[PDB]
RNA sequence: CUUGAGUCUCGUAGAGGGGGGUAGAAUUCCAGGUGUAGCGGUGAAAUGCGUAGAGAUCUGGAGGAAUACCGGUGGCGAAGGCGGCCCCCUGGACGAAGACUGACGCUCAGGUGCGAAAGCGUGGGGAGCAAACAGGAUUAGAUACCCUGGUAGUCCACGCCGUAAACGAUGUCGACUUGGAGGUUGUGCCGGCGUGGCUUCCGGAGCUAACGCGUUAAGUCGACCGCCUGGGGAGUACGGCCGCAAGGUUAAAACUCAAAUGAAUUGACGGGGGCCCGCACAAGCGGUGGAGCAUGUGGUUUAAUUCGAUGCAACGCGA
């Protein structure tokens, strides 16, 4: 995430472009990641439990659009 | 006692701490200053404004070196990143490029999660 | 309250200046439900007071409160067990309540005879920041300034 | 989406060929998801092969850092 | 005889396996430069490291271990499992057009092999992590959780162990029985229409105690095997076999109980979540708790100190 400061640029954008590539590259989830020792047998029980739920939610939303509230 | 007009702000922002070092572009240290040794201890030493203070003691520090340009390099995941490249600008130096330098291992096995 | 169906009560001014802050001032030091007698120790304070500085009766009871007036207070927040004090600007109408209270308080916890006295002796000292009101208000910006850290929830 | 190598056909995304290899590899050096630039699953993993194999003769970068 | 089973031909995908080599990032250590007073850690601290110059930053080197992104209810494998890149050796699967053999099948007690991790043996290696251990805290205590260190071990070679919630808690093979939405990998024809393999989610009949399963069945059937017979005692004892050991395996009874249990229901509760409220906090003012007295209660005393109320919701209460 380098970013070069350009001719004519406010600072607290150029420092808004910073902060947009450096969680465009999730360098900071990354980290926060790594700081402690993930089992094998829990990193596949919190994938499987994000596509599961990343999955219920689409369902979810696609039945609520066939659904009135009032 | 010597005039460098060009140095690298190296800021190490942790969880607990952040460290402001100053140093010229050939990476040799002019000054440095903490967090944790601008008058804040536990709670305060990780917030972002005790970075701040540390960002302003190390622009401080390295007065007499008259350094006029300024490249950041921002390394760590601390809530003092992104407050003391603030303090930098506000001190009154040009800020040429940011960079994060944060290390990443493409490892070691890392220590075992808390049961707090 | 949970509600807030708070709105603001009516208050009458003072009779001699007719100036709403001094109203305040005399309910803040009313004792018991007896304004004639707190009104009576107000005025004869403000005399003594407004004589002994020359400059007049209400616009040197403001030189009192505004070297005794808090711009920033901390308020309690507990977030890990420990808690914190987090330093919060207050709102104009809060700073002159606090700055006549502790005033009242400051005058109250004198040793001089009688209480007009003694209030126009803490209002003079106040005016030229010697009292133990203006010293409560050296204290809470001390207190909010080791703070300033927490200048977030 | 719209894979491009479907589109065009390709029987292997060659290493060699860095012009193609650079349009999927982030600022910082990183393999852009399939998700991202709707690439083929097939193809995916050619295209992953090749800016490994990219990467070791050094046509192509590991990281932004280097 | 050719439809089950298999062989040949062309290709496809794949972390399938075994052996060797190598790359980049990062950690740690070593040596040096700049520099100076903290670093580190936590809920907060302390232990610990640091003026013998740490931490930060730059330069060079050593070393080991794991391969960010790609990466996906994606793939491959009988299962256990398998993830940088390259080569060598090797297994299986699938698909298309035929040819070939001629049911040559399925299942399988005993037997044989493979079999996570921990562990064991011998010889290496040891960065990071980390049982044991040590210290610092926390605590009433804290043989813990947290912190700072740290040895076996984790890694390699060969040998042993032979067990796991080794799970889809679902044996293997075959046939049959409405649908929808995907993923992945072939293939034919003209993005469109077919046809195969594997796979994920929803759901119909049916089935089920229910939850649920539902063409990958827990539906309808056939073939063969394994296993069960109330809970505890107990997967324990004794014996045999196996093992270097740790132990594994096979596997009781006396005794005792009248239940133990599965699923779902209604509550209640949670140091679960969400949204609300109340002098509930907060923001204020005045009190009580200290003093004297009044009054009630307890206790004690008395011949009697009549009886009752006695968490909030008894105690200036019946009175
Ligand atoms: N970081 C890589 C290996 C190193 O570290 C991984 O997580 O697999
Ligand atoms: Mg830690
Ligand atoms: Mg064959
Ligand atoms: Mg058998
Ligand atoms: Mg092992
Ligand atoms: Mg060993
Ligand atoms: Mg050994
Ligand atoms: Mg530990
Ligand atoms: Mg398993
Ligand atoms: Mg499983
Ligand atoms: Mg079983
Ligand atoms: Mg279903
Ligand atoms: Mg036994
Ligand atoms: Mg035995
Ligand atoms: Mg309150
Ligand atoms: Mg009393
Ligand atoms: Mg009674
Ligand atoms: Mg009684
Ligand atoms: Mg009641
Ligand atoms: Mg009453």
């Amino acid at each position: 995430p380098v970013i070069k400061v350009r001719e004519n640029e406010p600072f607290d954008v150029a420092l808004r472009r910073f902060k947009r590539s450096c969680e465009k590259a999730g360098v900071l989830a990354e980290v926060r990641r790594r700081e402690f020792y993930e089992k094998p047998t829990t990193e596949r029980k919190r994938a499987k439990a994000s596509a599961v739920k990343r999955h219920a939610k689409k369902l979810a939303r696609e039945n609520a659009r066939r659904t009135r509230l009032y | 006692r010597k005039q460098v007009s060009d140095g690298v702000a190296h800021i190490h922002a942790s969880f607990n701490n952040t460290i402001v070092t100053i140093t010229d572009r050939q990476g040799n240290a002019l000054g440095w200053a903490t967090a944790g040794g601008s008058g804040f201890r536990g709670s305060r030493k990780s917030t972002p404004f005790a970075a701040q203070v540390a960002a302003e003691r190390c622009a401080d520090a390295v007065k007499e070196y008259g350094i006029k340009n300024l490249e950041v390099m921002v390394k760590g995941p601390g809530p003092g990143r992104e407050s003391t490249i603030r303090a930098l600008n506000a001190a009154g130096f040009r800020i040429t490029n940011i960079t994060d330098v944060t290390p990443i291992p493409h490892g070691c096995r890392p220590p075992k999660k808390r049961r707090v | 309250p949970r509600r807030r169906v708070i709105g603001q009560r009516k208050i009458l001014p003072d009779p001699k200046f007719g100036s709403e802050l001094l109203a305040k001032f005399v309910n803040i030091l009313m004792v018991d439900g007896k304004k004639s007698t707190a009104e009576s120790i107000v005025y004869s304070a403000l005399e003594t007071l407004a004589q002994r500085s020359g400059k007049s009766e209400l616009e040197a009871f403001e030189v009192a409160l505004e070297n005794v007036r808090p711009t920033v207070e901390v308020k309690s927040r507990r977030v890990g067990g420990s808690t914190y004090q987090v330093p919060v600007e207050v709102r104009p109408v809060r700073r002159n309540a606090l700055a006549m209270r502790w005033i009242v308080e400051a005058a109250r916890k004198r040793g001089d005879k009688s209480m007009a006295l003694r209030l126009a002796n803490e209002l003079s000292d106040a005016a030229e920041n010697k009292g133990t009101a203006v010293k409560k208000r050296e204290d809470v910006h001390r207190m909010a300034e080791a703070n300033k850290a927490f200048a977030h929830y | 989406k719209f894979c491009r190598f479907t589109a065009e056909g390709v029987q292997e995304i060659d290493y060699k060929d860095i012009a193609t290899l650079k349009n999927y590899i982030t600022e910082s050096g990183k393999i852009v998801p399939s998700r991202i630039t709707g690439t083929r699953a097939k193809y995916q993993r050619q295209l992953a092969r090749a800016i490994k194999r990219a990467r070791y003769l050094s046509l192509l970068p590991y990281t932004d850092r280097h």
